[PDB]
């Protein structure tokens, strides 16, 4: 919501790259699932594997 | 450096002035004759013109003063053609 | 040509131009100074008559580079003015007006 | 023989622009560690032909909510003064010599700017209208600056004829006279045609595409050219206010390539700022274009004005 | 070609007329627009080169403003053209009427008087046959704003002043 | 025939201006927008071809659908790709655009973005390295050299 | 992003990926480092240090960047555990907070 | 490398000289081998109408010397 | 009447590339393509809704500001009169209180926004 | 209530610009110098009453020179006049008023 | 002391501001105290934008020079050696 | 008088009418005033050089100085009407009758 070019409320419209890792990888084994994370920060990649 | 070539322009600008009112009598002089000469054929043209309209007096002047006025464009190239009127009119307005 | 010889036009012609000048400045009717103003050609024609038959081709040379300039500057044409001057100054004897 | 005159100052202009193009891309790569076009044609050469026949036969969209009428009529406004400002300049000799050129750049700068807020409100998009008031606020931000600037460097030349810009530059530069306002009025210029630092009216990053957003095919490209030729034309009135270049009356070809030069190494400048700093904001762009210089262009605009009286160096009226 | 100041003033009321119908602000701004260049166009041929430039200059600058308050408070939903109400149509055609029948009037014939005596024949003529020499004699007589009249530039310089100052005081709240 | 030689020349200098001034939207949803960027990199610079990425999908040529193309982004991807004015064309990039990828069998994922917009070209790859989805652009460009757009004209 | 190159073909001469290595997995890593492959990330990390300077050099100075970045999206420290702000988003606020010394 | 840019900044280069040579040799075209005189004035135009009638063929740019006197 | 030539042909080339740009190209229109562009989605309300100018101040004032810039345009010519104090006194009469009143507008806080 | 301040302490304040009979820059004299300067020393000092009616003939002169409408009125007449000749051929306008003699310098 | 503080402030916080009141109070100190002014009238009066015009020789005109170059009447010598 | 000038008193009176016949805007009844200014600059202005009054020619320059006053002064009251009312419509000005 803008008054001119002031913010007056900043709404963030989130969803639009859900994917569903999280229900997938339930259906996969601990090795299957590991690439999943490569997805999920696409910028930093290792680290999301060191994490899982 | 730009104080310089100022004061050097200024110079040049009041030779050339002095130069434009050494020659500023013969144009003058030249000036009135070829006014006078138009003044006197849109005159004569006149005569002839409006010869057969009654009470038209030919020449009349139209100022209550017996002094002279100098003519209008109209009262120079009014009969003149049309090229010559745009020229005498417009033509240092529309020269760049 | 008249731009060329402009400074020695004023100074030899001065007389009859000025009178030229008074007359209008003081009649105020170009009808009552006709008569001056053809005295003020007859003088301009003789001032070039003598510079026909003693300065000829150097003034030929002085008007035709300032002919060339569309402002018809006279500092794009020093060297070709003093050729003029020096020639007009021996012949015919006249001083070039100063400054002002 | 004028219309051949006005073809010769209008068809190199456009081939100008289009090579310039080419020109930016391949300057900015090669400041990018990247290289320009250089696939399409030797060096590239042939990429400004193959963008133009591209846009001119790419379809062009009509938005539905878009007044036709002022939506085509901004992009000619736009290429017309942008044509019609090169009339004036003196390279040596101006094609149309007027006494007041330099009020001429100004009063067609001024009626440029229509053409933004036009194509912007017309295009009827809430981009395209935020891209028009950015428009609207930058020119209030430069159009006082712009003038004072102009006029202070002017008072040393006498009059508002831009040919006796040579004379006056005759034995020195008048950047050696006037620097700080050179860099505001260069800053000006950069601000006036929406260009680095100041490319708030079309916005890339920040207004998907500013003004011309809803503009495509010809339009666009007219655009570009307006864009692109004002550029040119700027750093052109740049270069002969103040990088004045030896004019020999019998060899004009001497003057043309040295103001050429100058004209392109202005150019070559403002791409080199396009790829070096980051985008104002256009509320810091108006704070410091009426609190930095707006002051110090009135206190230059007081100085140039007492300077030639202090000085005995009025200049000549004629 | 020997009458272009009369099309010129003719494309001045007709611009007035676009104006004068109240179209949307934002079209009104482009008749304003054009009313204002062709009088530059108007008084550059008669010898104005400054002044004609000037209002063409100040015009340009001013109807920007005036557009940026358009979109922000005449900013109709549905901004109204010269063809969107039958009101703004009709007063449009009216003008464009008036003028064409005046026009018509003061050309076929010579001497018309509708409250004051216009003479038919072209404006050249009024044109004086003087030299002015090395002279602009508009910018000459504009020049001495700063010589002769100093007590207008004293006056005037309070006005803006105090121009600010109002404009502060009353947008203010 | 002479008809012919002139609409088969015509038809060459449109296809060659098309291709070779390919002006791709600043368009990409996951991994393989990343990988995209590499391609305007220094090292492979998509620029020296030709290949400028425009924002604006009005002032575009080709949109690349790099990345995947969930349910509830599938209705602005369709609408950002008829924004575009035509000639238009549409590069799949990546595993997830190409039939739904890692996530085929997800609640909310489109099975490819063949589903929603029509494409010219497939680069495969999770995520195709920047000279896969380079060798796809040029592979565009050697389509868009085999139009015969005006050539069937001249023989309808 | 030169250098972002140089870096993803270490990822690619470890794993065969240049973005996704799927390469660190539980238990350890899935295969031993190529030969040679310490002696480039050497050389990489060698002259990776002026990239930054030269970086900085054009944004750390620049007063167009301090008026885009300066006093810009304030978080108080407070604010930032409260709302769960982790990483830089805590310790550009002062927190010193780093889950590498506190939780290696 | 960078002397690649070069070709562009030349094409270029020629396109923005041509303007300018174009102006001058026309103006010398149409006013006999000399500048195109100014008429900044009405100093100016009063010369240049006087030089046109003077001329007698109704171009102000053949100037007639002291072999028209006399 | 060479600059309404000049004029005259710069609006009829820019008038027949809009012309070609028009009618060059194979067109194709429909509903979806020549909708308003929102980033993808469908906008909420109107483009032509009231916009606030956070800036209005800043607009009424530069048109007094554009008024002095014409009040001081003819300095050039100005400076050649005889009555050189006069003339320069009025003129720094008039940059001075230009310099006044930017510098009211400024302490009274009215070149800051919103 | 014309509070003639500048008639009392001899200040000048708009009385330079009241006419365009006064000093001006370079001396440049108005189009109707003449006319104006007759008929304002006719009518100094008499009052307005009597200016009106007795410098008559001045004023007209003026405006004459002004706006030059009688004038007008005559060249529209001879041109009227002139156009209904050609059109019955009745007259033939001179080589010199055709475009055929050079005019004088 | 309170001026060199506030001057010393004045620069370190708003520098344009200190030149722009330096620069615009030496355009009004200076011309007053400068010789060249009164220079700068004359060159302006010196200038010829009009024509002489000559005035009737009544014989009592000792000083105004009826000739064309003869060494009555004002002299722009000053001018050259400027 | 020559027909340029009938036709700037012609528009002249069409702005007068303009102004004086409000239809809903604010913004049109300045712009009408705006234009009666410009009118009136270009009557000046023509008729100042048409007589050679030198000394009048800076007349125009100060009709217009005081015209973008009057104009800014508009704008300033229009800006105050929309903070008060939400819109710029002359019908708000209503409180105060007969
Ligand atoms: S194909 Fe692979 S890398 Fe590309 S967006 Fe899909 S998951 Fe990410």
């Amino acid at each position: 919501e803008l008054s001119g070019e002031m913010v007056r409320k900043c709404d963030p419209h989130i969803g639009l790259l859900h994917r569903g890792t999280e229900k997938l990888i339930e259906y996969k084994t601990y090795l299957q699932a590991l690439p999943y994370f490569d997805r999920l920060d696409y910028v930093s990649m290792m680290c999301n594997e060191q994490a899982y | 450096s730009m104080m310089k070539w100022n004061r050097e322009r200024r110079r040049l600008q009041i030779e050339d002035f002095e130069a434009r009112i050494a020659l500023m009598p013969l144009f003058q002089a030249e000036k009135d004759r070829r006014v006078l000469q138009m003044l006197r054929e849109n005159l004569e043209e006149e005569a002839i013109i409006m010869k057969d309209v009654p009470d038209w007096k030919v020449g009349e002047s139209v100022f209550h003063t017996t002094r002279w006025v100098t003519p209008m464009m109209g009262e120079l190239y009014g009969l003149r053609t049309n090229e010559e009127i745009l020229s005498a009119t417009y033509g240092f307005i529309w020269y760049t | 040509v008249l731009k060329a010889a402009a400074h020695h036009y004023g100074a030899q012609c001065d007389k009859p131009n000025k009178e030229f000048m008074l007359c209008r400045w003081e009649e105020k009717d170009p009808r009552r100074c006709l008569e001056e103003g053809k005295l003020v050609n007859q003088c301009a024609l003789d001032f070039f008559r003598q510079i026909k038959r003693h300065c000829a081709e150097p003034f030929t040379e002085y008007w035709t580079c300032i002919d060339y300039s569309g402002l018809q500057l006279f500092r794009h044409c020093r060297k070709q003015q003093a050729k003029f001057d020096e020639c007009v100054l021996d012949k015919l004897g006249w001083v070039r007006p100063d400054l002002g | 023989m004028f219309m051949i005159n006005i073809l010769s100052l209008i068809i190199p202009i456009l081939l100008a622009v289009a090579f310039l193009t080419l020109v930016e891309r391949k300057v900015l790569g090669y400041m990018q560690l990247r290289k320009g076009p250089n696939v399409v044609g030797p060096y590239g050469l042939l990429q400004p032909i193959a963008d133009a026949l591209k846009l001119f036969t790419k379809e062009p969209l009509r938005p539905a909510t878009s007044s036709i009428s002022m939506f085509i009529i901004a992009p000619i406004l736009a290429l017309s003064l942008a044509l019609t400002m090169w009339v004036p300049l003196p390279m040596p000799y101006p094609l149309i010599n007027m006494n007041l050129g330099v009020l001429f750049m100004l009063a067609m700068s001024s009626l440029a700017v229509y053409s933004i807020l036009w194509s912007g409100w017309a295009s009827n998009s809430k981009y395209a209208l935020i891209g028009a008031l950015r428009a609207v606020a930058q020119t209030i931000s430069y159009e006082v600056t712009l003038a004072i600037i102009l006029l202070s460097v002017l008072l040393m030349n006498g009059s508002y004829t831009l040919s006796t810009l040579i004379t006056t530059q005759e034995h020195i530069w008048m950047i050696f006279t006037s620097w700080p306002l050179a860099m505001m009025w260069f800053i000006s210029t950069l601000a006036e045609t929406n260009r680095a630092p100041f490319d708030l009216t079309e916005g890339e990053s920040e207004l998907v595409s500013g003004f011309n957003v809803e503009y495509a095919a010809g339009p666009f490209a007219m655009f570009f050219m307006a864009e692109y030729a004002n550029i040119i034309m700027m750093n052109a009135f740049t270069a002969i206010l103040f990088l004045g270049a030896s004019h020999d009356p019998h060899t004009p070809e001497l003057y043309t390539i040295n103001f050429v030069l100058k004209t392109l190494a202005l150019t070559i400048t403002f791409l080199w700022i396009r790829a070096s700093y980051p985008r104002f904001r256009y509320d810091q762009l108006m704070h410091l274009l009426w609190k930095s210089f707006l002051p110090l262009t009135l206190a230059l605009c007081m100085w140039h004005i007492s300077l030639p009286i202090m000085t005995a160096s009025i200049p000549p009226q004629s | 070609t020997m009458y272009i100041a009369f099309i010129l003033s003719t494309i001045f009321v007709i611009g007035f007329v676009g104006f004068s119908s109240k179209p949307s602000p934002i079209y009104g701004g482009l008749g304003l627009i054009v009313s204002g260049g062709v009088g530059c166009g108007i008084v550059l041929n008669f010898g104005g080169s400054f002044l004609g430039l000037m209002v063409f200059l100040i015009y340009l600058g001013g109807m920007l403003v005036v557009f940026g308050y358009t979109t922000a408070m005449a900013t109709e939903m549905y901004p109204e053209v010269w063809v969107s109400n039958k009101t703004v149509f009709g007063a449009f055609v009216s003008g464009l009427m008036m003028e064409f029948c005046m026009v018509y009037y003061a050309l076929k014939e010579e001497e018309v008087e509708i409250i004051f005596k216009f003479n038919g024949l072209g404006d050249w003529v009024i044109y004086d046959t003087g030299d002015s020499g090395f002279f602009s004699e508009e910018a000459m007589g504009i020049a001495a704003l700063y010589s002769y009249g100093t007590w207008l530039v004293i006056v005037t310089g309070w006005s803006l002043l105090i121009g600010v100052v109002v404009i502060m005081e009353i947008t203010r709240g | 025939s002479r008809g012919e030689y002139v609409v088969a020349k015509l038809d060459d200098l449109v296809n060659w201006a098309r291709r070779s001034s390919l002006w791709p939207m600043t368009f990409g949803l996951a991994c393989c927008a990343v990988e995209m960027m590499h391609m305007a990199a220094p090292r492979y610079d998509m620029d020296r071809f030709g290949v400028v990425f425009r924002a604006s999908p009005r002032q575009s040529d080709v949109m690349i659908v790099a990345g995947t193309l969930t349910n509830k982004m599938a209705p602005a991807l369709r609408k950002v790709y008829d924004q575009m004015p035509e000639p238009r064309y549409v590069v799949s990039m990546g595993s997830c655009a190409n039939g739904g990828g890692y996530y085929h069998y997800s609640y909310s994922v489109v099975r490819g973005c063949d589903r929603i917009v029509p494409v010219d070209i497939y680069v495969p790859g999770c995520p195709p390295t920047a000279e896969a989805l380079l060798y796809g652009i040029l592979q565009l460009q050697r389509k868009i050299k085999r139009e015969k757009r005006l050539r069937i004209w001249y023989r309808r | 992003f030169e250098e972002r190159e140089k870096m993803f073909e270490f990822y690619e001469r470890v794993s065969g990926a240049r973005m996704h290595a799927a390469y660190i997995r539980p238990g350890g890593v899935h295969q031993d480092l190529p030969l040679g492959l310490l002696d480039d990330i050497y050389e990489f990390s060698k002259n990776f240090s002026f990239r930054i300077d030269e970086l900085e050099e054009m944004l750390t100075n620049n007063r167009i960047w301090r008026n885009r970045t300066v006093d810009i999206g304030v978080v108080t420290a407070e604010d930032a555990l409260n709302y769960g702000f982790s990483g830089v988003m805590l310790r550009g606020s002062g927190i010193q907070w780093d889950l590498r010394k506190t939780q290696p | 490398m960078w002397f690649e840019i070069l070709p562009g900044i030349a094409v270029m280069a020629a396109c923005l000289f041509i303007p300018g040579m174009a102006t001058a040799h026309i103006h010398k075209f149409t006013n006999g081998g000399k500048e195109k005189r100014v008429a900044h004035f009405s100093y100016q135009w009063n010369l240049m109408e006087r030089d046109r009638c003077i001329s007698g063929v109704n171009r102000y740019h053949v100037t007639k010397g002291l072999e028209n006197i006399d | 009447m060479n600059i309404m030539l000049t004029l005259l042909t710069n609006v009829t080339l820019a008038s027949l590339l809009v012309l070609i740009a028009f009618w060059l190209p194979q067109l194709n229109a429909y509903s979806e393509k020549t909708s308003p562009y929102e980033c993808g989605f469908d906008p909420m309300g109107s483009a032509r809704l009231p916009f606030s100018m956070k800036f209005f101040l800043v607009a009424i004032t530069f048109l007094l500001f554009d008024l002095e810039i014409a009040l001081l345009l003819p300095l050039p010519w100005a400076s050649q009169t005889n009555n050189l104090k006069t003339m320069l006194t009025m003129a720094l009469f008039l940059l001075i209180l230009l310099a006044a009143s930017l510098a009211y507008e400024w302490t009274q806080k009215g070149l800051e926004w919103a | 209530p014309f509070f003639d301040v500048q008639k009392r302490l001899g200040l000048d304040l708009d009385r330079w610009m009241t006419i365009q009979s006064a000093e001006q820059p370079h001396k440049i004299p108005g189009r109707c110098h003449a006319f104006e300067k007759e008929w304002i020393e006719c009518a100094h000092g008499i009052g307005g009453i009597r200016a009106e009616k007795e410098c008559k003939i001045e004023f007209d002169d003026f405006v004459e020179c002004l706006l030059r409408q009688k004038t007008m009125k005559r060249l529209s007449a001879i041109k009227r006049q002139r156009d209904k000749l050609i059109k019955e051929g009745k007259y033939t306008p001179p080589p010199h008023h055709l475009g055929k003699e050079d005019p004088r310098p | 002391g309170r001026i060199a503080s506030f001057l010393k402030n004045a620069w370190a916080k708003e520098p344009v501001l200190v030149a722009s009141f330096a620069i615009g109070g030496l355009a009004i100190i200076l011309p007053s105290l400068s010789p060249y002014t009164n220079y700068a009238i004359r060159i302006n009066r010196a200038t010829p934008y009009n024509y002489p015009v000559p005035l009737r020789d009544d014989g009592n005109m000792p000083d105004v020079p009826s000739h064309p170059q003869d060494p009555q009447g004002p002299s722009l010598e000053w001018l050259k050696n400027l | 008088m020559p027909l340029v000038y009938m036709n700037i008193i012609m528009a002249f009176a069409i702005a007068l009418a303009g102004l004086l016949m409000y239809r809903s805007h604010l913004m049109s009844s300045l712009l009408c005033l705006e234009g009666m200014m410009l009118s009136l600059f270009i009557m000046s202005t023509l008729i100042i050089l048409n007589t050679h009054f030198t000394l009048a020619n800076m007349m125009p320059i100060i009709l217009l100085v005081f015209a973008a006053c009057e104009a800014a002064l508009g704008l300033s009251l229009l800006v105050m009407v929309s903070n008060t009312y939400g819109t710029d419509y002359v019908q708000n000005l209503n409180l105060l009758q007969c």
